[PDB]
């Protein structure tokens, strides 16, 4: 019956496909003039159309490389694979979509690179001493998580130039500590010391050879060193298939981009490598500090994990900086760097506890929506990341690619990759805009009857004036002609009053606004909805009274964002654990909760009624969390069985409950004892007592 | 939008000298000539033994683009002793800042180093040079005997500079006092009069200067940038400075009183490391004589469409009000890493429209990163956030980014054409370029057709050639033009006329001119500046009845006017420009006589009505409001019939409904024309006789505008007919209503207590919480979810205080969160306890009650009031409760009553509800079975 295909696709085969993915064309002359030329695939068959002469392209997404997921990262046999599939060919027809899927695994026993980038200001003299044996001491703990481990070393202070440096008296240059009654190395921006090696002893050796320097003002130039350690891939020696950890150790605030102007340095950081044979950052005196955006871009590309190991006095600072460079982790460092070891280990586990997907080179007219299956089979819609993972775990993501219109390009390739991973899914997208029958087109006249029009795909379409089925009438004045059924009925007006019916068809009036199309001039290029004075909220194209939303917008008005970042809590939890993110805004579900991310809930039950489930789950193998098999994931706090309860310490919340065995269980929990969270249980629950 | 980009003046300096790092105009009062001033911070000079001392070049504008170095100082380093220099001018970056007020030029060397006279040093105090004709003094406030970093040793004074209106210098020194930064202002008179070449540390009398502060303010870089303007009563320029590292690199902008360096207002950035305060500017952007603040944060990261951070830079625009409060909006860059906001240059009134304009630079934007400069026009409502012109760098890099836009300067009509011009610096390629503003012309066109209604049977005038007569009409078009400033007397316009525009491209040409016999006709035209609305007539006829069939489609007469501006250029080839908000064309339309009665005139009978929707508009939120209209023409045909729905400010037009297949899908549009907001819907052209329409117009009315009765829509149909052209106007009132979903909820923490209490010993005279029992928290929340707000409410808490002389839940202390005060009818915590770090129900009905009453203020949508009641379980009571083992449910209850609303002239209704909160005290040990 009358559909969208038979009212918009009748113009031509290319536009027939352009109408709808469900449309089909007919290239057979046998079909007499009167029946539709663009219709459903079935309807064309039903109208006895030659199956060979039917143009019906189908969108597909076939996998080209489908390597399985590795079980061990130390696999020297086959190349380690942590993402499947690896390559997909996507082919789309106008305004069509095609969904696909990807599996990401946190592979057990993956290789690790650790570059130790160290502040060597005078305050770090004691730190430099405590890490003399750090190497071997580190190699042991890392052995528990990986077999193949390389480490390296690098140091920084600040740009060897005024005002950051002492340049007078002449003795201050050779020894910045001339007045402090001792000696320290002259100022240096960044020097690479030890290229990433598996010879752990080399670390200890090189560290003991190091010595500190001294800066004039408090902020230093670590950002220079961070950049250089990131993009000088060869010098540092990052391995392709290895987790990259860049440990940044400092006890002071830092210079940022544009600070360099005081020094007479106004050339913006190029993000390129500038550490040569001498192993010193040569651009230090001529190039400004890198901006946070630049550092982010390069860290993301080179798959480097920045770890901020800073002292108490500057923690909050670097914490706030970290929130501007996503994926970066911050740890609290002691004044002598005694706890740098556990900091690194704690950071590593944090790093491999999450999987977030990123997209590179995504074509303009192409949109991607995500679903995330992180836990069991629970499908989280509109999410492209998972958290609270353990090494060995595997998450899944469902992806849909939809094209708006049909960009007549050649071939485009984009990348869906998990952040910091080497492996990736490469998508080759191809667009089937026009029909194959258009290649064998005929320029003009000749075959298209006695007229001088044009003929392709078994159909004709004349030029200016000629509106006949096969080049009939001229520039009007050709009598009433056909009069035709230029309307869905006959008692209705002709051509939607937006044109006159000339020669068995409609000729739509012009409009200053935009374009009027359609078989009956019923298509409007500018009558789409409005949200705030703008059409389609200024985030969508108007197509025959319909809004075709832009790559990150949805809804009938094109005013609903697909973003989730504005729904993330301080917990890294979407709308805390209390609601869902609809249009970049948290809609709170948890009874009596509110706030931009549902953070506020003063009438929610005390924390005891939640931690209890973990105690029943972890320590008694029962409860709701057990039944749903979410114990390991949701209950991550350490739960230690204790003899008695204490009164000493701070923040001791006494929680009690009666279990299925009618025994009174008592438990207390610590919070930020040191960023951690403990939970003690009295090992002897109060039970009834027999005779008897 | 009016800046010439075809023929801009291009100036050049020595390569590597950073020619263009600083720019300004030189407008001396001793001459009728004007010049360009360009700083070349790294320029080599003839100063003996000085490498890259830097210089400032004066550039001629009349013809030859020649640049001459100004001779501030030809001497090299002065000596403290033999082979012991007192100063070091090499790499001093002289020219890094340049300012000029009339005959006086101030230039600075922010990297000038100084030995001091106490010890061998090399401290960058910085120095400046003030020149006036031939006299040259050296201003160097930071070069004092307060040395080292804790003092003004590393001040780098002159890093940024500016003059005030009363001839007073403002100077920035980012390095003073451990890089806290410093502002120092001196009278130009004293800077000159007190100069003494034999004194290296001159003290000026009327000096204003910020002073050292606490060490938490260190490394803030006060004086990184400076601008001046008035921000209080007196007409004295106050001091505005950027402090980009302030507040943990959030960045700040300080404003000091121009009279006595007193602090006035502060601004604070919102994203760390964004370098908020890198550039500042002050200019009145909305023509209200109140200077407005512009702040640049070139490394700001906004959130992309994907949701990811992206460095695009941001500019803060703060409109000053007579109140003292600023009205601030924000403005983001367009390219990543382009550093939009690196330079903000006021232009004065670039297009002479009555409001000042401003230029913002993204010196690393554009393809090939050559540099972009965006122009923003001002208006009454503030700054128009959409740039009217982009300026693209024309030079590619060599070893450094061209940095086109890194420095700029405007507000100086250098060719005296009535329009201020603009200098842009590109120090990366040692280039500076001057863009001249083109004169702006405001032209209003006229078009009328006689007669409007064509009668095919009225063959009046003869057709040239044949003996036939035709039904003809007159087409008269008019052009008047005028523009401020310097621009030609006569103007050449290329006007072209088109008959039946909406009916071409293969359709039939339905109306022709008398001679050309075509729908098209062009015409050269030359009008005079002012009010001479020069007009020209044409005679267009109409094809014979048989020639065509269509006679309902109106005949649209189209007129467009071009401009031969390639001819109207000045001597130097500065072509004029049209006002961007003026339409280059205009349309009128004639209609053919059809079904207009015996009198040959169409007299319609238009009438419109709106169905009583009975919908209420609840104050507080956005309300879906769909008005249903019936527009009927119970008379003759109404040409250009339009439905005019004039709507109130509180309303926005969503669109015409289309889901209903029994409702006409009209073609409507929203226009803000004049000071009236209204919706316009096409009802047919012509809306034929007897025609009747039913349409739905969806609206959304955002309210919460306090005391009002209702909102009204006015509807009227109007046509372009001569008789009965409109319909009676119809008003439609929709009542405002009040609705407040107010709820109260509670909770106990814990909600249960198991007996016996561990380690609990009975003390006859209790002192601590530990001595009494466990802590029990009851939290009560009164929250207003509903759209409407309420102004006053009462909260009543009933607390189970005692059961037969036994204390139960002993209240220690209660806290409050929100607009409410509370009062307990009994003394809270009588025993002064402090430290830090079959189940029977005991309600207030069967127990001694402690009442807590609370008065609640205004709770708007989404707001709430919270009562935290912290109590202790009186363990003694439950142990020797005559006997031990028993199960008790301690019940407290809270009710609320909303008593007042702010919407006084509207039907209200008191709101009441309540909840209860229990704490169950039971025995986990059951000695049975
Ligand atoms: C825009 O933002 C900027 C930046 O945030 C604001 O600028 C700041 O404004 C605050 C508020 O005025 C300033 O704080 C004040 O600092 C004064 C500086 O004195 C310094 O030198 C003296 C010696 O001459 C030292 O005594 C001070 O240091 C001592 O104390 C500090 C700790 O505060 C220690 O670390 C030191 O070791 C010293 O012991 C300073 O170095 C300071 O005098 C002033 O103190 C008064 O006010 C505070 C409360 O704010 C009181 O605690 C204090 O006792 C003083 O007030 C009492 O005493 C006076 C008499 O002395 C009485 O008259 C009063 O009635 C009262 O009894 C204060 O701490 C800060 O310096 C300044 N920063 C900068 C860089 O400008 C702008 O305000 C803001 N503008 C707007 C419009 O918002
Ligand atoms: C103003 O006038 C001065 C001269 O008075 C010019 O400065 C000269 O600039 C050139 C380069 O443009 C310098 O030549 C280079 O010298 C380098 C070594 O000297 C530098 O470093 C030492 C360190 O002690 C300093 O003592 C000395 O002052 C310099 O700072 C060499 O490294 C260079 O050779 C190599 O590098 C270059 C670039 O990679 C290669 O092209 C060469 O082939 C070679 O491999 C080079 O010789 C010269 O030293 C500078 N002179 C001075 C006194 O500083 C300014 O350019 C000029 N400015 C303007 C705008 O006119
Ligand atoms: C995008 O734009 C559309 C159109 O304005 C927005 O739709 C509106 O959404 C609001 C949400 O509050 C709807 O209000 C609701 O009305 C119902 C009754 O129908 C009521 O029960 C609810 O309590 C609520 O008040 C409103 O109906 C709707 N407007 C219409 C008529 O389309 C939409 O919110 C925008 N999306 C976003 C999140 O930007
Ligand atoms: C780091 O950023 C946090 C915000 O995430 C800052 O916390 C708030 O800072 C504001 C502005 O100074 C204060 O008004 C609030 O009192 C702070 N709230 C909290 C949670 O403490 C914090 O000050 C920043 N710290 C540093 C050193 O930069
Ligand atoms: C993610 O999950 C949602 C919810 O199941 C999916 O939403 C549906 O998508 C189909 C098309 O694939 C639509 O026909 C339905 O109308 C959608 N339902 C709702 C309620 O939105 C979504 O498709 C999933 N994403 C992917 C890539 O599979
Ligand atoms: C510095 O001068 C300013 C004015 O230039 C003084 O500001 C005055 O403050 C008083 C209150 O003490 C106000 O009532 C006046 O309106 C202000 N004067 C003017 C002219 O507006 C300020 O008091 C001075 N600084 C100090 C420390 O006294
Ligand atoms: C018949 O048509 C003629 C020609 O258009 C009309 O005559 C013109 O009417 C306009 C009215 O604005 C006058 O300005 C012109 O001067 C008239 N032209 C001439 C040649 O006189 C006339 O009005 C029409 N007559 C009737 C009764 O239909
Ligand atoms: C209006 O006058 C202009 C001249 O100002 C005429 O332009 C002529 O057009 C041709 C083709 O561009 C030029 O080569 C001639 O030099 C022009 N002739 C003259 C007289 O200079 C133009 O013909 C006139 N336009 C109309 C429609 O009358
Ligand atoms: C008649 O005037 C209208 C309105 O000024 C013109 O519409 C603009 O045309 C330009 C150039 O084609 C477009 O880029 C704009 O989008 C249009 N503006 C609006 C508001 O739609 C129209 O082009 C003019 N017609 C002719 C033939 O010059
Ligand atoms: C809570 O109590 C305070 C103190 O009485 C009230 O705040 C006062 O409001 C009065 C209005 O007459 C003012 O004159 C006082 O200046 C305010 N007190 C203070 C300390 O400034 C407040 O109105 C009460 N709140 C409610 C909701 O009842
Ligand atoms: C794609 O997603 C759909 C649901 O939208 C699902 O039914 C289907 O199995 C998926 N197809 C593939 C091959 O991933
Ligand atoms: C089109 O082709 C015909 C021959 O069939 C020829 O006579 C005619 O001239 C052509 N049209 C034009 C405009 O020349
Ligand atoms: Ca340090
Ligand atoms: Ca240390
Ligand atoms: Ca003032
Ligand atoms: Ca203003
Ligand atoms: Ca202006
Ligand atoms: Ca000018
Ligand atoms: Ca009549
Ligand atoms: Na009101």
């Amino acid at each position: 019956g009358p559909n969208i295909c038979t009212t918009r696709g009748v113009s031509s085969c290319q536009q027939c496909l352009a109408v709808s993915p469900m449309c089909a064309w007919c290239s057979d002359e046998a079909l007499p003039l009167g029946s539709p030329r663009c219709d459903l695939k079935e309807n064309l068959l039903k109208d006895n159309c030659a199956p060979e002469s039917i143009e019906f392209p189908v969108s597909e997404a076939r996998v080209l490389e489908d390597r399985p997921l590795s079980d061990k990262g130390s696999g020297d046999s086959s190349q380690v694979t942590q993402v499947s599939p690896q390559r997909i060919a996507l082919r789309l027809r106008p305004d069509d979509s095609k969904n696909f899927s990807i599996q990401v695994r946190q592979v057990e026993d993956y290789p690790v690179d650790i570059y130790y980038l160290m502040d060597l200001s005078y305050s770090m003299k004691d730190d430099l001493w405590s890490i003399q044996n750090l190497g071997t001491k580190l190699a042991t703990q890392m052995r528990k998580l990986t077999s193949n481990l390389r480490i390296g070393f690098g140091a920084f202070v600040d740009k060897p130039v005024s005002p950051y440096m002492y340049i007078s008296p002449p003795e201050a240059l050779e020894n910045p500590c001339y007045d402090m009654k001792t000696t320290c190395l002259p100022m240096f921006g960044y020097k690479h010391v030890l290229t990433l090696t598996d010879q752990v002893t080399r670390f200890n050796e090189e560290v003991k050879k190091q010595s500190v320097s001294r800066n004039r003002d408090a902020p230093e130039g670590g950002f220079d060193a961070i950049m250089q350690a990131t993009v000088c891939d060869e010098k540092i020696g990052w391995r392709n298939d290895a987790s990259h950890l860049l440990v940044f150790t400092t006890d002071a605030k830092t210079h940022i981009a544009l600070d360099g102007r005081l020094a007479g340095i106004v050339q913006p950081n190029d993000g390129q490598c500038h550490v040569g044979s001498d192993n010193h950052y040569s651009a230090s005196t001529t190039m400004d500090y890198p901006s946070l955006g630049l550092m982010t871009e390069k860290l993301s590309q080179k798959n480097i994990n920045l770890i901020f190991a800073v002292t108490e006095n500057v923690v909050n600072l670097y914490q706030n900086y970290s929130e501007l460079i996503p994926g970066t982790t911050v740890g609290v460092l002691s004044m002598d760097s005694s706890n740098v070891l556990q900091l690194i280990v704690d950071a590593y586990g944090k790093i491999r506890s999450k999987v977030e997907l990123e997209v590179r080179d995504l074509p303009e007219e192409l949109s991607l929506s995500f679903n995330a299956t992180c836990l069991n089979n629970e499908v989280i819609p509109g999410l492209k990341s998972c958290m609270g993972l353990k090494i060995g775990d595997t998450v899944s993501f469902s992806i849909e690619a939809k094209v708006r219109g049909c960009p007549q390009e050649k071939e485009k390739s984009f990348t869906i990759k998990p952040v910091g991973f080497k492996d990736s899914l490469i998508v080759q997208v191809t667009f089937d805009c026009d029909c194959a029958c258009q290649a064998q087109a005929e320029p003009n006249s000749h075959r298209c009857n006695n007229g001088n029009g044009t003929f392709e795909c078994g159909v004709c379409r004349c030029g200016p004036g000629w509106l006949g089925s096969q080049c009939e009438c001229s520039e009007e004045d050709y009598r009433p002609s056909q009069q035709d059924e230029c309307s869905p009925r006959e008692g209705q007006p002709v051509c939607s009053q937006r044109g006159e019916c000339l020669c068995g068809q409609c000729v739509c009036h012009s409009s200053d606004f935009g374009k009027i199309t359609g078989k009956y001039c019923e298509c409007d290029d500018f009558s789409c909805v409005r949200y705030k004075g703008e059409m389609c909220s200024g985030h969508g194209q108007c197509s025959c009274g319909d809004c075709l939303c832009d790559s990150d917008w949805t809804g009938y008005y094109c005013n609903c964002t697909t973003r989730t970042d504005t729904c993330m809590s301080s917990n890294g939890l979407l709308c805390s654990g209390r609601g869902k993110c609809e249009c970049g805004s948290c809609v709170c579900i948890q009874p009596g909760s509110y706030g931009d991310t549902c953070e506020k809930c003063p009438t929610c039950p005390d924390a005891c009624t939640f931690k209890k489930e973990c105690v029943e789950c972890k320590k008694f193998d029962r409860g709701a969390l057990h039944d749903e098999n979410t114990c390991n994931r949701y209950c991550r706090d350490e739960i230690e069985s204790v003899k008695e309860l204490k009164d000493t310490g701070k923040d001791a919340v006494n929680c009690t409950y009666k279990n299925e065995d009618d025994c009174v269980v008592r438990f207390q929990y610590y919070e930020d004892s040191s960023g951690k969270s403990i939970l003690y249980v009295v090992e002897e629950p109060e039970c009834p007592k027999g005779p008897d | 939008f009016n800046l010439d980009v075809d023929s801009p003046a291009e100036y050049s300096g020595p390569e590597g000298s950073y020619f263009g790092f600083a720019v300004d105009f030189f407008v001396p009062s001793a001459s009728s000539r004007m010049f360009l001033l360009v700083g070349a911070p790294k320029a080599n000079t003839t100063q003996p033994g000085i490498v890259e001392g830097g210089q400032v070049l004066k550039c001629d504008w009349s013809s030859t683009r020649r640049c001459q170095p100004i001779e501030f100082d030809a001497t090299g380093n002065r000596d403290y002793a033999k082979d012991d220099p007192l100063e070091f001018k090499s790499h001093q970056w002289f020219g890094a800042s340049v300012r000029s007020k009339q005959d006086k030029i101030l230039a600075c060397a922010p990297l000038y180093h100084w030995r001091t006279e106490m010890k061998q040093e090399r401290e960058p105090v910085g120095t400046c040079f003030l020149q006036d004709g031939t006299k040259t003094v050296e201003y160097a406030p930071c070069r004092s005997q307060d040395i080292d970093a804790d003092g003004q040793g590393f001040c780098q004074g002159g890093f940024s500079i500016d003059f005030t209106k009363a001839d007073r210098v403002l100077l920035g020194g980012p390095g003073s006092f451990y890089w806290q930064g410093q502002l120092i202002s001196d009278q130009v008179a004293e800077i000159v009069s007190k100069y003494d070449p034999n004194v290296y540390s001159i003290k000026y009398n009327n000096q204003l200067a910020t002073r050292t502060a606490q060490a938490i303010f260190d490394d803030s870089y006060l004086g990184y940038s400076v601008a001046v303007g008035d921000f209080n009563g007196d007409g004295i320029d106050d001091f505005v400075s950027g402090v980009p590292r302030a507040a943990r690199t959030l960045g700040m902008v300080y404003i000091y009183d121009g009279k006595n360096m007193s602090s006035l207002y502060n601004f604070t950035g919102e994203q760390m490391a964004a370098y908020f305060g890198f550039s500042v500017a002050a200019t009145d952007i909305n023509g209200d004589d109140y200077a407005d603040v512009f702040i640049g944060a070139p490394l700001f990261m906004d959130r992309g469409s994907d949701g990811k951070l992206q460095e695009v830079g941001q500019v803060s625009v703060s409109l000053q009000r007579a109140s003292g409060d600023f009205q601030t909006t924000k403005l983001n860059g367009f390219e990543v890493f382009a550093r939009f906001g690196s330079a903000i240059a006021p232009l004065g009134d670039l297009d002479q429209d009555g409001f000042n304009d401003i230029a913002i630079a993204a010196p690393y934007g554009g393809e090939d990163k050559k540099g972009i400069v965006y122009i923003f026009n001002g208006r009454s409502t503030g700054l128009n956030a959409v740039p009217s012109q982009i300026l693209e760098g024309q030079w590619a890099a060599r070893s450094m980014p061209p940095s086109f836009g890194y420095s700029m300067k405007g507000a100086t009509d250098i060719d005296k054409n009535g329009y201020p011009d603009l200098i842009v610096g590109a120090f990366g390629v040692d280039r500076a370029i001057l863009y001249r503003a083109r004169p702006v012309i405001t032209v209003n066109a006229g078009l009328e057709v006689y007669p409007s209604i064509l009668n095919q049977d009225n063959k009046t005038c003869s057709l040239p050639g044949t003996a036939l007569k035709v039904s003809c009409f007159n087409v008269r078009f008019c052009l008047k033009a005028d523009g401020k400033g310097v621009l030609p007397r006569k103007l050449n316009f290329q006007v072209e006329l088109l008959l039946d525009k909406l009916k071409q491209k293969g359709a039939i040409r339905r109306a022709l001119f008398l001679y050309s016999r075509s729908p098209s006709h062009s015409k050269n035209m030359t009008i005079s500046r002012g009010g001479l609305m020069q007009c020209e007539e044409l005679i267009a006829y109409l094809r014979d009845e048989s020639e065509f069939r269509d006679k309902l489609t109106p005949i649209t007469i189209f007129m467009e006017y071009r401009l031969d501006y390639r001819t109207a250029a000045d001597t130097t080839g500065l072509q004029p420009i049209l006002n961007q908000f003026t339409p280059a064309n205009i349309s009128r339309q004639a209609h053919i006589l059809l079904d207009c009665g015996e009198d040959n005139v169409c007299k319609p009978k238009l009438e419109v009505s709106v169905d009583s929707d009975q919908k209420k508009i609840y104050i507080g939120d956005d309300n879906p409001l769909t008005l249903i209209v019936k527009a009927q023409n119970q008379g003759e045909g109404a040409y250009e019939a339009e439905l005019i729905v004039s709507i109130p400010l509180q309303a926005d037009f969503i669109g015409v409904v289309r889901n209903n297949e029994a409702l006409a899908r009209l073609s409507c549009a929203f226009k803000t024309e004049n000071q009236t907001r209204q919706v316009v819907c096409d009802l047919g052209n012509p809306m034929k006789a007897g025609t009747q329409l039913l349409a739905g117009l969806r609206f959304s009315v955002h309210q919460q505008s306090e005391m009002d009765t209702s909102v009204k829509f006015d509807l009227q149909i109007q046509s372009s007919n001569l008789f009965d052209k409109v319909s009676p106007v119809v008003s439609h009132k929709v009542d405002l209503a009040v609705l407040a979903a107010v709820e109260i909820r509670g909770v106990s923490s814990p909600d249960h207590v198991f007996l016996p209490i561990p380690n609990w010993e009975h003390k006859e005279n209790p002192e601590t919480e530990e001595d009494v029992g466990p802590v029990v928290q009851h939290i009560y929340e009164l929250r207003n979810n509903g759209p409407s707000s309420f102004s006053k409410a009462m909260l009543h808490l009933q607390w189970p205080y005692k059961y037969n002389n036994n204390t139960l839940l002993y209240i220690l202390h209660y806290d409050i969160d929100g607009p409410m005060n509370c009062t307990s009818d009994m003394e809270i915590n009588p025993l002064r306890i402090k430290i830090s770090s079959d189940i029977h129900t005991l309600g207030c009905g069967v127990a001694q009650c402690l009442k807590i009453v609370c008065q609640v203020g205004r709770l708007d949508r989404g707001k709430s009031a919270i009562l935290y009641v912290k109590s202790l379980l009186w363990t003694e009571t439950f142990m020797n409760k005559e006997n031990q083992n028993h199960s008790y449910s301690l019940k407290s209850s809270a009710s609320f009553n909303v008593i007042e609303f702010p919407y006084k002239n509207l039907p209200i209704e008191d709101i009441t509800n309540s909840t209860l909160v229990t704490t169950n005290v039971t025995w986990g040990i059951q000695p049975a079975p």
